[PDB]
RNA sequence: AGGUCUGUGAUGCCCUCAGACGCCCUGGGCCGCACGCGCGCUACACUGGCGGGGCCAGCCGGCGCCCGCGAGGACGCGCGGAGCCCCCGCCGUGGCCGGGACCGCGGGCUGGAACGCCCCCGCGCACCAGGAAUGUCUUGUAGGCGCCCGCCCCCACCGCG
RNA sequence: ACGGAGGGGUACCACCAGACGUGGAGUCUGCGGCUCAAUCUGACCCAACGCGCGCACCUCACCAGGCCCGGACGCGCGGAGGACCGACAGCCGGGCGCGCUUUCGCGAUCGCGCGGGCGGUGGUGCAUGGCCGCUCCCAGCCCGUGGCGCGAGCCGUCUGC
């Protein structure tokens, strides 16, 4: 609950560069594989699940994104809102656009 | 309590450094990387649950499955089982 | 259930900025 | 004179893919209900990952600027471990939605939870399988409809063939649950057509003289 | 130059694995590959209670899963590194028939 | 109105909802026993028990060297099939070498932790073919003999074959 | 639908002719009762009782005790002249800065009231879907035109082989 600014920059930019977030319905402790973030650590340490799924509920709640729950795992995706909020918290500017938006090839 | 020890009589009889046999089973590598924390979650042991509706009763380990029973026979034809003979 | 103790003016530990400190036991800030 | 733990991995190799394909399905299943998704399949391939969808209009799912699309193949980098930019995803357009269970029963829930009558809707359907081309069609809905006590009523009009080999073929099932303020609503369809991909069902006698 | 290869193919339904057999023999009558060794099927097999719950008649499904299996490994000096790509392109590729490739 | 809300991000209506029926930790129980019965296992012995030897299956399948009576253990490599049965002998109708329940020292394995499981010595309960009642079965069948998988940290008198 | 009514047929979940058993002993296991703090429950003729795929921890619901909020999201109020949260040492506590006696640390990730959530092996299977079992180890079921009846209905769909 008393999750550092770091966690909330990673996740955001994480999100931005990928529009996506194909996460994981548990609860115990852990690290998550994919975003990592290099602060006070002083290296590329992983997050811990329980501030991941609270931010992300709170993203979700908030309008930002929005779940599609299937087996075991969380798939969120941003809308243009969502588009129109993290460009605001990463000192983006309106040109900038996420990487999908250009081709994946 | 950092700065605590014990007679060494009473410290060479600490378990074996060969951490232990009972890790969680992951499928994949998305479950984790390995005050409260102290002991949130110390009892360690297998946790193997379905991978579909997440139950620990009448799993399938065989063929390294890991589904249960009852949310087998709905997605057997997907999966490509069929039901001959 | 402790609860905490009003903050004041303690780094007067120094007359007139004689940068003393930058009690019970001696422990450190945090750890010892 | 051979090692059987070694073919196991490739063995073990075709397992792991296949519970794959399932879980999207799934997704699909449960996203790309807008688009009419009717089934997905996947070739492997060695460099990338190549997903042949079924679709009743993908220019819809398609998106403009193929944005929406694009969305999804990163999405599912994540959790597969792939490479983005591997997973390229191809989609494909049915014709003869008629001869497809999917697509109706889609419909079908669509209108029923508009509160639009059973029979109606249920006719509607039938109608357009026989118009596509059918020899038969079934329907049912089950659940607390009216009253308090729960029956079932089903609709039809064709010979429908329920026995042998020929059911696992020329018979498309396919169901739903639907959820309103009763209680859950369950509805399932099933088309029967003999002259899918020039197949010809068995106890069938053409005498030329 | 000359490398040994091996190919192995892998399929859950005969026809296929059937069909992509001729049509890859076909191609490399030239470069000098030769037929296949069938090798012994593999049988999944999975009993389950037909019911979620004990009640009844015990009546149990018996669900399994054959894969089959074609090796051509008989590629080797006839066929060079750049000449292999030759062959498993002119073939009509399935959906579902991974193939794999091992000097 | 057969069973299943205790399989599920299947679910309507009620009740729980910060001293919580939420989630996590430490112990215990689900195995507790004067008693009635349902599916099985082992036996009541000479158409047999014991000791030595010879020898053939299929679903399928991993082995060498050295310690230790054995169970097991330390090393290092990829390589591989049993009971009944047959032959030679001991016993010689005795609740006896039939039967191995129960119990007393000991040596090991699993595991964070034996209450769990194996091996050795000793002890050696009923049981002499089972009343009223009752079940299954027509060719590779009944019956007899053993062998693999399921769940499983160890454990099969169970179940699918 | 039923008949201790008649006439044709049929099946080792019926019998004839036979075989192998069970019910008798000890034991494995489940089931009712008794017990306990708890011995968590479902199912009762065929159509419940080695069945709901192996209970030392988890599984786990039950018993005796203890940390945490993991209270999303909007309105009013307060808050950095400091919202919330941790720790050395010593006691008490099974143990933990759980709690008690001081005294250091971190910093808005918020806190309080109001609305509103999430979650729950909590209840109703006699409110439901889906899935199974049984009727059924059967041989039966319905459509268009036409005809007979005011009509419920009948013929078609067979008092023959």
């Amino acid at each position: 609950v008393h999750i550092p600014k770091a966690v909330y920059k990673a996740v955001y930019a994480h999100l931005y560069e990928n529009a996506s977030l194909a996460l994981k319905e548990y609860w115990r402790v852990g690290n998550v594989p994919g975003i990592t973030y290099v602060d006070e650590n002083g290296k590329l340490c992983n997050p811990t699940y329980l501030h991941v799924n609270c931010i992300m509920q709170s993203l979700e709640s908030r309008g930002v994104v929005k779940d599609t729950f299937a087996w075991r795992h969380h798939y969120y995706l941003l809308t243009e809102k969502g588009e129109q909020f993290i460009r605001k918290e990463l000192d983006l500017t309106d040109d900038v656009l996420p990487t999908p938006y250009s081709k994946p090839s | 309590r950092n700065l605590g020890s014990c007679g060494a009589e009473d410290l060479d009889s600490r378990v074996h450094p060969s951490t232990i046999f009972w890790p969680t089973e992951a499928d994949n590598i998305n479950l984790a990387s390995g005050m409260r924390e102290t002991e949130f979650c110390t009892h360690i042991a297998h946790k193997r649950e379905c991978r579909i509706c997440g139950n620990y009763n009448s799993v399938y380990r065989k063929y390294g499955l890991f589904i249960c029973r009852r949310c087998f026979k709905e997605n057997a034809g997907k999966i490509g089982f069929v039901k001959l003979h | 259930e402790p609860k905490k103790v009003r903050l004041a003016c303690l780094k007067y530990y120094t007359i007139k900025g004689d940068t003393a400190e930058p009690a019970r036991h001696a422990d450190r800030c945090h750890c010892g | 004179i051979v090692r059987r733990d070694e073919e196991n991995v490739y063995y073990s190799k075709y397992l792991n893919d296949c519970i794959m394909e399932a879980e999207l399905h799934e997704f699909f299943s449960r996203e790309l209900v807008d688009a009419g998704y009717a089934s997905c399949s996947l070739c492997r391939t060695i460099d990338s990952i190549c997903v042949i969808i079924q679709c009743a209009e993908p220019e819809v799912v398609m998106g403009d600027n193929h944005y929406r699309l694009h969305k999804i193949e990163y999405l599912l980098a994540g959790r597969f471990m792939c490479d983005p930019k591997n997973f390229n995803i191809w989609v494909d357009k049915i014709i003869k939605r008629g001869l497809s269970a999917e697509i109706m029963v889609d419909n079908l829930r669509a209108k029923l939870e508009e509160a639009m009558p059973i029979r109606r809707a249920a006719y509607s359907i039938i109608r357009t399988a026989m118009r596509a081309g059918a020899a038969g069609c079934e329907v049912i809905v089950a659940g607390k409809l009216r009253a308090q006590r729960a029956r079932a009523n089903k609709f039809k009009e064709g010979c429908l063939i329920s026995t042998g080999h020929p059911k696992r073929i020329f018979l498309a099932e396919a169901t739903r649950h639907i959820k309103m303020r009763q209680g859950v609503i369950g509805v399932k369809v099933r088309i029967y057509n003999p002259n899918i991909r020039g197949a010809v069902m068995p106890d069938k006698i053409e005498i030329g003289a | 130059m000359h490398q040994k290869y091996t190919i192995i193919v892998v399929g859950k339904d005969l026809k296929l694995v059937e069909r992509y057999v001729k049509s890859i023999v076909k191609e490399g009558r030239a470069f000098g590959i030769s037929g296949p060794c069938r090798a012994p099927v593999r049988r999944l097999t999975i009993t389950t209670r037909k019911s979620p719950c004990g009640e009844g008649t015990n009546t149990w499904h018996r669900f399994e899963l054959r894969m089959y299996k074609r090796t051509f490994w008989v590629t080797c000096g006839g066929n060079d590194i750049s000449t292999i790509l030759s062959k498993t392109v002119v073939i009509p590729g399935i959906q579902v028939t991974v193939e794999v490739e091992e000097p």
